[PDB]
RNA sequence: UAUUUAGGUAGCUGUGCAAUUUGUUUGUAUUGAAGUAUAUAUGUGAGUAUAUAUAGAAGAAACAAAUGAGCCGAUCUUGGAGGCAGUAACAAUAUAUGUAUAGAUAUAGACUAGGGUUUUCAAUUUAUUGAAGUGAAUCGGUGUUAUAUAAAAACAAAAAAGAUUAAUAAUUCUUUAUUAAAUUAUUAUAAGGUAACUUGAUAAUGACAGUAUAUUUCAAUAAAUUUAAGAUAAAUGAAUUAAAUUUUUAACUAUGGAUUGUCAUGAUAAGAAAUAGUUAAUUAUAUAUACUUGAUAAAAAUAAAAUAAUUUUAACCGUACCUAUACCGCAUCAGGUGUCUUUGUAUCAUAACAAAUAUUUUAAAUUAAAGUAAGUAAGGGAAUUCGGCAAAUUAGAUCUGUAACUUUGGGAUAAAGAUUGGCUCUAGCAUGCUAGAACUUUUACUAUGUAAGGAAUCUGACUGUUUAUUAAAAACAUAGCUUUUUGUAUUUACAAGAAGUGAAUUCUGCCCAGUGCAUUUGUUAAAGUUGUGUAAGCGAAUGUAAACGGCGGGAGUACUAUGACUCUCUUAAGGUAGCCAAAUGCCUCGUCAUUUAAUUGGUGACGCGCAUGAAUGGAGCAACGAGAUUCCUACUGUCCCUACUUACAAUUUUGUGAAACCACGAGACAAGGGAACGGGCUUGUUAUUUAUCAGCGGGGAAAGAAGACCCUGUUGAGCUUGACUUUAGUAUGUUUUAAUAAAUAUUCGAAUAUUUAUUUAUUAGAAUAUAUGGGGAGUUUGGCUGGGGCGGUACAGCUGUUAAAAAGUAACACAGC
RNA sequence: UACCCACACAUGGGAUCAAUAGGAUACCAUAACGAUGAAGGUCGUAAUAGAAUACGAAAGUAUUUACCUAAUUAAUAUAUUAAUGUAUUGAUAACCCUUUGAACUUAAGCAUAUCAUUAAAAGGAGGAAAAGAAACUAACUAGGAUUUCUUUAGUAGCAGCGAGUGAACAAGAAAUAACCCUCCAUUGUAAUCCUUAAUUGGAGUUGUAAAUGGUUUAUUCUAUUAAUUAUUAUAGAGAAUAUAUUCGUUAUUAAUAGAAUAGAAUAAUGUACUUGAGUAGAGCUGCUUGGUAGUGCAGUUUGAAUAAAGGUAGAAUGAAAUAUCUAAGGUUAAAUAUAAUGGUAUACCGAUAGAAAAUAAGUACUGCGAAGGAACUUGUGAAAAUGUGUGGAGUUUAGCCUUAUUUUUAAGGACCCGUCUUGAAACACGGACCAAGGAGAUUAUAAUUAUAGCAAGAUAAAAAUAAUCUUUAUUAACUUGAUUAGUUAUAAUUAUAAGACCCGAAACACAGUGAACUAUACAUGUUCUGGUUGAAGAUAAGCAAGUUUAUUGGAAGACCAUAAUCAUUCUGACGUGCAAAUCGAUGAUUUAAGAUGUGUAUAGUGGCGAAAGACCAAUCGAACUGUGUGGUAGCUGGUUCACAGCGAAAUGUCUCUCAGGACAGCAGUUAUUAUUAUAUAGGACAUAGAUGU
C-alpha cells in the first residue's frame, strides 16, 4: 500500500556436510585466541598440570588389576546357588556422585581427575575437598583414558577404596611423585593468577 | 490534505530506480601496457566511454581528450605522465589536470566523472604525505597521497553553449535522464496539494525561507539560506 | 316520585357490542353445517334474529381464562383493474398469368476480440420438433525471453496446384515436392589456380532508429494477332465487350604510372584512366548515397557436411457459422468497436457517376391553416439590432505589379489590373509539353469543388494543452532570466534535489524599525553521587529585501496668479525612472481637439493618481490568433412591406396500440364580505344545432422536484491560521557500553573528567527527561433584537416619573447612579 | 342515436370459510473429521432422457470410488545407514483458553468518564475445557483444596464525587479424593532403556531403575436389528377404508455390540532421611481493578536469606507486641456450559401468516468483482371494472337532510374530508378506485388504590423425600437510646431503564473488492495520398581584395487540401427523443510535446494530474460491498368500537433559556366526618379608619 513496492523474499542454501565442519573450526579457533589474552582466575589455572604423558601409564596399569565383572559374567554369577562365595572382592568405583560420598566419609586412598570435561564447573571443587580430608590426588588429561579401564566411553573421576597386599609397594611409588606436584604446592596453586 | 509532489516522486524512484554503468579500472602490481579498442555512447550520460584492454581483458573507462583507436597507454604506480596515462598522485607536478580520483587506495574512482569538468593540483606537502586538490566545485580539499589517478581533461566539451531554443529539445533531455518535466508552479495549485496554494490573487503570503529544524514533509522553498538576493 | 339537573375542544371516570384460542355444562347436523347475495322484524347505538336462492362437511349458547384483540387517511405495503382513448407515436413497390418482365434503396469481401448451434436438410407454420455435420509431420497453441510468476501481431525444421460433399477441406482423393529421427549398402582423408577463388575437406549468428532523392525488377497500361459474344428504322476505312500469346553496374586481383565521375555531395602516390580476369546483382517491407539529435536507436533458446534405399515413424487441443437485423449500450437502437484487400471514365487532385454483390411487395391527392428544409424577387442599401446574428459578394490557372513598418529573416499568394471556348494549321525538341497565327458563335475555371478587403486600440511572445455532459480563454505549459542545498551519491558538481518570473530590446530606485532566515559567545528538566558541579532551546550582538513586505503632513516668500527658495511635526523610508479617467478614477455622462446631420461610444492630449508603479516585474508590438472593441469600400429580404413554387410531416383510410395527470367537477360572468385576488357562499345578468370536427395558448395562483436564496437546530462535512488540547518525525542530556597500559586536568593516598596507543570484543541498539513540531488527529466558535449582521446591552443592583388617591403592572420608553 | 336510473341473466378477478407429507419454541440423548487422502468442486454413466435425485469406466439403485482439491516425487524438523521410517499441515460459524482491540451512543454542548475488560480480527484444543491440595479467612468458645446455586447487595466503595458504575468473609445447599519428581535408593558389582529372528546394533556413570494373569461363571445397564400379540379389555393413544375389519398401542422374547459388579483359577511383593535464583524484593515508566498512596501484571537499571530463616494481618512511613502460614517444579474424577446430528411434547401460525423456501429454493434472474436474491397448494368464487334484454324520465343544474301515495318530482336547509393553527370551502398541504395487511403489548425496580390468607409476627430462597422487612434507634464520632400493625401474593395506573407507540437524516468506526471506462511510466507492434515556398552547400558567365547575373540543391516544432480526428457558431433540429449528450450546415486541424492494439507496474486520508478540485466502471471537495444498527433526533407525518357523568389553560419564578423543561395556579377520581349553621359569603347597612388621582 501507499505506492510502495511489494516485499521481497530472499533465498538461503542449506549447509553441506563439509561446510558445517568448516564453520565449526573457525568458532573454536576464535575462542583459543580469546581466552589466553585475558587473565583467567586462579581456580582454573591449577588445571594445567598433567603430571607427564608418561607417568599416567603407571597408574592405569594399577587399576586394570581391579576391573568389575561384565554383563554376561553377572548373570552366571547368579546361576550359582550361593551368590556370595569367598571373601569380599576389591573393586574400583567410577562415578562422580558416588566418589564425593567416599571422600566425605574418608574411605578413599587415591583419586584421579580428568581435566577434559566441558562444562568446566563440575570439577572445580575437587582438589580443595581432598585437601580438607588429607587425600592424595592427581590430574590426567582426557576422560577417554579413564573410560578405557572400566570399558566405558567417557568417565570423569575414578578412585580406589583399597588394594591387595602384593601391590602395596607399587602404590607407594605413585603417591610420592603425585604429592610433590600438587599437594606440597597447593598453597601456591591458589595464589597463581593465570595471565 | 493530500500527499504532495515531492514525497510522491521519491517513492516512485523505489518502484523503478534509474540505472547507470559505474565504470571502474582494475588494480595491477607493476606497469603494464594496454590498447584502446573502441568508443561507445550510453543512454543517460553525455560523456563517451572507452574500452581498453589489459592482459587480454577488456574493461571500460572514461575517455580523455586526445584519444584515437589503437593507441597505447600504460597503467601502474610508476608510469610516465602524459595524456591518458594513469599514475599515482605524487608524481604529477603542480598545475595539471586529473579526472578520476579514488578516495582510498585500490578503489575504482570517485571524483570527476562527468564530461567537461576537471580538477587541479595546487601543492605537495612532504610532511604527513598529503597533497591539496582543487575540486571543480571550487573548494579546496586535502587528499592523502598514494591514491592513483588519470592525467588529462575529460572529453565532451562545453555542452551548455547552445540553448534549447525549442520546447521539443528539452522534452527528450528530461525523458532520457528520468526526471519530471514539465513542472507546474506551486502558486497555481489549490490549497490541498501545496502549502503556497489557494487565494484570490496569485501570491505567497508566507516567508519562503524555511529552516532545516522542521520535519521532512514541511521542507519547501529556499531551504536554509544564508543570503537571498542579487549581490550587485 | 329531578315541580330544582342535562351544550362542550385538550383531558379524567362508569355501563355495554365485535374477533381468535383454553377448562366445565347443555345442545345442532347429508330430508343438508360454515361462507356469500337479496329482503323483513328488532335495538337510542355499536349490532342481533329469521325467511328464499346457491354450495357440500362440520359448527353454536352459558359460567370462568389468555391476548399478535375492532381503520378512509401515514407523497402508507402487495395484488387486481379504470378515465384520458382506439387518442399520441410508428409501418404501408407495378403488372390478365408470375420459379417470369420491370421499378426502387444500399459499395462489397476476408483474419483477431466477443457470441455458441444460429450451420445443412426434412416435416408442420427470422417459429416448433427431429437427424446429419467440424479428419493436419509442413495452419495456430504447446518452445525462448523483455534486465526471482509476463507475448495466439517480437524470435523460431519443413508444400503447392487440380478436383470431390445437402454441409469440412493448405486437413479427404490424384499428381509432383520438402523436414526430422531410427535401421541398411558405398567411401575422399585432398587436388587445382601468381592472385581474387573453383570442387565431399566445419565453428559461423539470432540482432534491430527516422526523413529526402535517383533507380521502373515485377506488375499494370498501350499496341498487334487468334478464337467467341451482344445489340442498330437506317448509315459508318471495318465500332463496343470477353479469353490467351508476344512486345550494363559494384567490389576484388594482376600489369599500368596521373587523371577522372554523379540528379546532387566528390574519388585518387595508403595508387586514377585504359587492358585481362574472379565473384555477385539482396525483386519496392529492396539497393546505393545524402540529411535531423544534450534522443544514436531490445533480450534469450539456437549448426555442421557426399550418393542411394526402407518404415502398423512423427504424440496432445482447437478447425461448423456471423462483421453487423447472429458483438456492447435492458431491443431487430440513426451511437461505439483492432488490421487488410477492392474494377472503369476522370491533364494536380477532390467531389460525382457507373460496374460487382446483397435486399424489397400494394389506402387516398391540381384544394386547408400554422411548421422542418430548398429556391426567386421591382426601387432603396444596415435606416432593423445589445451587435451586419443569419444570408449575399470574392475564389482555379497564366502574365504585369507590390506600400508603411521591421527582431533584416519577413510583411506577401499584400493591395491593383489584364487573359481563358470550338476548329484548321505553323514553329521549337525533351516527343508530349510550351509559345504564335487564321476562321467561327444569343462569348467561354464555374455541373461538382474553390480566400470578402482595408485602417486602428487592449491583451497573450510563437507550435502546444484544459473543466468526458452549459465556460477553449487574457488560464496552464514552454524556452529565456534569477535565488538556494549537497565533496562518504548502485549514478559523483557542465551532476542531483527545492522555489519565483515568463521570447528578444531597454531598465530593475529607497528602507532591516516589524515578521522570518543564517552565524557566534540573564532563564531553564530528569537521572546519578557521602555530598557538589556540568544540556540543547529562549534572550542579546552582526548580516540579509529577484525573503514576506512598506514607500507622510502643514505654513509664509518674487497688476493679479504661482512658488525656483525658506521654515517646521515625525521615521525604518517618506514612491525615484516611467505610465493613465487604461481590464486600475467614487465625484463622473471629468476638460480640450477630432470622428457623425445628431455620440454616455472610439482615437489623440491634461493630471494634488478615492485606491498606478518596477522579476508580487515597469516600459514596448515585428511575426502569430475560431481572443475583446471602433470606422471606411463591396455585398445583400436584416428592414421599408411582404408575395409566389416544390418536397416531408399535418388534414382523409387500414394495421400494431402507450404515458404524464385525476378531493368533486354536473355551463359561464359583475359586485360583496372572507385567511385582506372564488368554479361552488349572498344579491343581480345570462348560453343551449341529434348530443360534432379542425385550430388556439387568456385562465385552471396548469405539470415536473419534502426551495439551492433567508432564518432556527446546544445537526454535519471540505479548508486556513499567532483558536483549545495533543501526537508521528527530529535535536540535546543521563544510565546502560571490550579488556589493558600510560598521559593530562578537577576535587579533596583517594574520588571524578578529558585524551592517546594495542588486540583479546565491535549483531548496532535499549530505557527515561526537556525542547521543536497545522506534517497530522479530535472538538468548540453565548443570548436579547419591530428579519439577521454592525451598534448597544433594556443579561446583575438603586432612586424619581410612566402608574389611573389600598396592594400588584409592559416597551432598543424618560433623567440618572 | 348518445347521456341517467331500476330489474333479470352472462364475462373479469381471487377475497371469505373449511382442510395440510410445511414451519416456530421448549426439553432429553449424542458430541463420531483428515496423508489408510477430509470438506467442496468439474466432467461422465438411464434400452428409448431434459430439470430434480442417486451413483464413479465394477457408474440412475460386502467391494469399487474418474480429474482438481492441505494436494504432497513437497515444506519445517527428528532417527538410522544421497536413500528409508516416523510426526505436523486443511474443515468449523454454538460452548472453552490466550493475543490484539474500536466507534455510533449517554452526559439534554464537550475534551477526563460511560457504551467496554464489548463487536469485528488472529492463534490453540476436548466432549466438555479452564481451576484445584493455603508463603488462606479471621479476632471467635474460632473455621479449612477447586467448581456451581440462594443470600449478603444495587451494600462498603470508585467518579468533571456529575451522568453513572460496583466486590468479598460468615450462613443455607448440590458434589467430594488426594498424590508424584528434585539428595548419598542395599557400591558383595547398571541391578536400567530402545532396536534385531540374534549382547544384533546402540544409549547410558555429566546417573538410567518400568511388579503381571485376561481363562471361566453369574448378575445389572445402554444402543441397534428380528419375532408373537385379545375383540373382548395389563389393549377406549392415534391413523386408514365403507356410511366391521387392518396397522399399531399394551405386554412379552431373541440376536449383535459396548459398559459395570461379584466369585473361582492362573501370574506377581527387598532396600528410598531429596523441597525449587537472575527468582522474591527496591528506583523510574506505562496498562488494569471497587482497591482508595499496588489489588494485580509488564519493560529498563539493580538484585538477597536458606527453619538461629522468610511472608501476610482493607489510610502513609518507621518501630513494637499478639496471632497465623511457608512461595518461586508436575498430575487429577464429580457437581457446571452449549451447536452441527437424531428424538419427544405444546393454551404457538394456518398460505400477503409461519423460515427467504408446503421445496424441479439458496432455484430462476442481476452485478467486472466482493455480493444481492423472488412468484406459484386443493374445493368454494366477494368488491373494483364491463356485456345483453325489458321498462321510465328530459335537453335549464350531480349527490345529501326534513315534510308530503303530484316521489325518474315540489318548497325550505346544505361549500370537501383529515390536519398544524388566534383564525380554513380557501389561490395552505395529503388524498383517481376496490380488496387483504398495519401502530402504548412484554420484563426488571419503586409507590398509591381494590381483594385474599395469617397476624407480634409474615414467607412455594436454592435444595430434599437460611435471609429480609417491621426497626440499619440517633450522631462524622465519642457520649447515649422502647414504641404510628405488619408481611406475603393477585389486578389496574404512574415514573426510570431496556429497539420501547410506528416510520424517517447529513455522518463515524471495523473488515474487504475494483485501472475491461479513464490517468501516468516501461517493453513490443502498426500508422493513406497530392500540391506551395525556397536556408546552408556547389557550378558557370560577366566587371576588376572582391562584386553583380543565371542555374543546381532541398533545411524548417514553415504554408494548404482528401481519408482519419476535434468541437467555434446557428444560442438550428430533437427535447414522455434514433439516443440517460445524438443529427445537419458552418468551422479548426498535417511527420509530431501526434493516434492506437496487447503485455507488466501504481489503490481510497490512497493513486494519477501541461492544474479545471479534473479522472479512478453512467457515482468523486474522500469510490463500491458487508457488519456495529431497530445508530440519535427539543423536528414534519399517522395512531382503529357505542352510550352516559364531569370539564380546562395560553399566566408567576428559575433555566447556554426563547420551536423545549420543572415548581405554583386552573381539573378529575375515591375516601372519612357534622354546632367549623354557636358557621361561611367576588353582598348590603351602622361605626372607626388609610390615601393624594
Ligand atoms: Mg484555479
Ligand atoms: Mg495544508
Ligand atoms: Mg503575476
Ligand atoms: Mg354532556
Ligand atoms: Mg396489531
Ligand atoms: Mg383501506
Ligand atoms: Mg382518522
Ligand atoms: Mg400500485
Ligand atoms: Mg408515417
Ligand atoms: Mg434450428
Ligand atoms: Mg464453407
Ligand atoms: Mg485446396
Ligand atoms: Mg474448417
Ligand atoms: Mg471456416
Ligand atoms: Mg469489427
Ligand atoms: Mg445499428
Ligand atoms: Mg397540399
Ligand atoms: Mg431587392
Ligand atoms: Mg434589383
Ligand atoms: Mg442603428
Ligand atoms: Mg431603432
Ligand atoms: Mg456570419
Ligand atoms: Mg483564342
Ligand atoms: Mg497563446
Ligand atoms: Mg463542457
Ligand atoms: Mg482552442
Ligand atoms: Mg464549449
Ligand atoms: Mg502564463
Ligand atoms: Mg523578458
Ligand atoms: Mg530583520
Ligand atoms: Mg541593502
Ligand atoms: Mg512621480
Ligand atoms: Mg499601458
Ligand atoms: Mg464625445
Ligand atoms: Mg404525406
Ligand atoms: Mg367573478
Ligand atoms: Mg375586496
Ligand atoms: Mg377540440
Ligand atoms: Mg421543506
Ligand atoms: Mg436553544
Ligand atoms: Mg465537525
Ligand atoms: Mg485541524
Ligand atoms: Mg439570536
Ligand atoms: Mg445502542
Ligand atoms: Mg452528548
Ligand atoms: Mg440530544
Ligand atoms: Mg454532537
Ligand atoms: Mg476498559
Ligand atoms: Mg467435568
Ligand atoms: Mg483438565
Ligand atoms: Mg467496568
Ligand atoms: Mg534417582
Ligand atoms: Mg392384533
Ligand atoms: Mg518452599
Ligand atoms: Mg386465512
Ligand atoms: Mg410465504
Ligand atoms: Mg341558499
Ligand atoms: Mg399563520
Ligand atoms: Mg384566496
Ligand atoms: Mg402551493
Ligand atoms: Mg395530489
Ligand atoms: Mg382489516
Ligand atoms: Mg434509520
Ligand atoms: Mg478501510
Ligand atoms: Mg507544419
Ligand atoms: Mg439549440
Ligand atoms: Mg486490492
Ligand atoms: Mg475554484
Ligand atoms: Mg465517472
Ligand atoms: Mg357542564
Ligand atoms: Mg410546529
Ligand atoms: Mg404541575
Ligand atoms: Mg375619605
Amino acid at each position: 500500500a501507499l505506492g510502495k513496492p511489494k516485499q521481497k523474499k530472499s533465498f538461503v542454501p542449506k549447509l553441506t556436510k563439509d561446510q558445517k565442519d568448516e564453520k565449526e573450526r573457525l568458532i573454536t579457533k576464535k575462542i583459543y585466541k580469546l581466552a589466553y589474552a585475558i587473565k583467567r582466575p586462579p581456580a582454573i589455572q591449577q588445571f594445567k598440570t598433567i603430571l607427564e604423558s608418561e607417568d599416567c601409564k603407571r597408574a592405569l596399569a594399577l587399576f586394570s588389576k581391579y576391573k568389575p565383572e561384565t554383563h554376561e559374567e553377572r548373570l552366571e554369577r547368579l546361576k550359582k546357588s550361593n551368590p556370595q562365595e569367598g571373601p569380599k572382592p576389591i573393586l574400583a568405583k567410577q562415578g562422580l556422585r558416588h566418589v564425593t560420598r567416599l571422600i566425605e566419609t574418608k574411605k578413599a586412598k587415591f583419586v584421579l581427575v580428568a581435566a577434559d570435561v566441558n562444562p568446566a564447573e563440575l570439577v572445580l571443587f575437587i582438589p580443595t575437598l581432598c585437601k580438607k580430608m588429607n587425600i592424595p590426588y592427581a590430574i590426567v588429561e582426557s576422560q577417554n583414558m579413564l573410560g578405557s579401564v572400566v570399558n566405558m566411553k567417557k568417565t570423569t573421576i575414578l578412585a580406589l577404596c583399597d588394594v591387595k597386599g602384593e601391590d602395596k609397594k607399587e602404590l607407594e611409588e605413585i603417591i610420592k611423585i603425585s604429592n610433590e606436584m600438587f599437594s606440597e604446592q597447593y598453597e601456591q596453586h591458589m595464589t597463581r593468577w593465570g595471565g | 490534505g493530500k500527499v504532495t509532489r515531492k514525497i510522491r516522486e521519491e517513492t516512485k524512484k523505489l518502484r523503478n530506480p534509474r540505472k547507470l554503468s559505474s565504470p571502474k579500472y582494475p588494480n595491477f602490481p607493476e606497469t603494464t601496457q594496454g590498447t584502446v579498442v573502441d568508443l561507445v555512447h550510453e543512454r543517460g550520460r553525455g560523456v563517451p566511454l572507452a574500452h581498453v584492454k589489459f592482459n587480454d581483458e577488456i574493461y571500460s573507462l572514461i575517455a580523455t581528450e586526445g584519444l584515437y583507436t589503437g593507441q597505447t597507454i600504460f597503467i601502474g604506480d610508476n608510469a610516465p605522465i602524459s595524456i591518458g596515462n594513469i599514475t599515482k598522485l605524487k608524481n604529477v607536478p603542480g598545475g595539471m589536470a586529473v579526472h578520476s580520483i579514488e578516495y582510498d587506495y585500490e578503489d575504482g574512482g570517485c571524483v570527476g566523472m562527468t564530461g567537461g569538468a576537471y580538477s587541479t593540483v595546487v601543492t605537495h606537502r612532504e610532511e604527513t604525505n598529503e597533497t591539496v586538490l582543487g575540486l571543480p566545485s571550487g573548494q579546496k580539499k586535502i587528499f592523502s597521497s598514494e591514491v592513483r589517478c588519470i592525467v588529462g581533461v575529460p572529453s565532451a566539451g562545453g555542452i551548455k553553449e547552445k540553448p534549447f531554443l525549442k520546447a521539443s529539445v528539452a522534452h527528450y533531455f528530461n525523458k532520457a535522464h528520468c526526471k519530471k518535466w514539465p513542472r507546474v508552479r506551486c502558486v497555481a495549485m489549490n490549497p490541498v496539494d501545496h502549502k503556497f496554494g489557494g487565494g484570490n490573487h496569485q501570491h505567497v503570503g508566507r516567508p519562503t525561507t524555511i529552516s532545516k529544524r522542521r520535519p521532512h514533509a514541511q521542507l519547501m522553498g529556499l531551504i536554509g539560506a544564508r543570503r537571498t538576493g542579487r549581490v550587485k
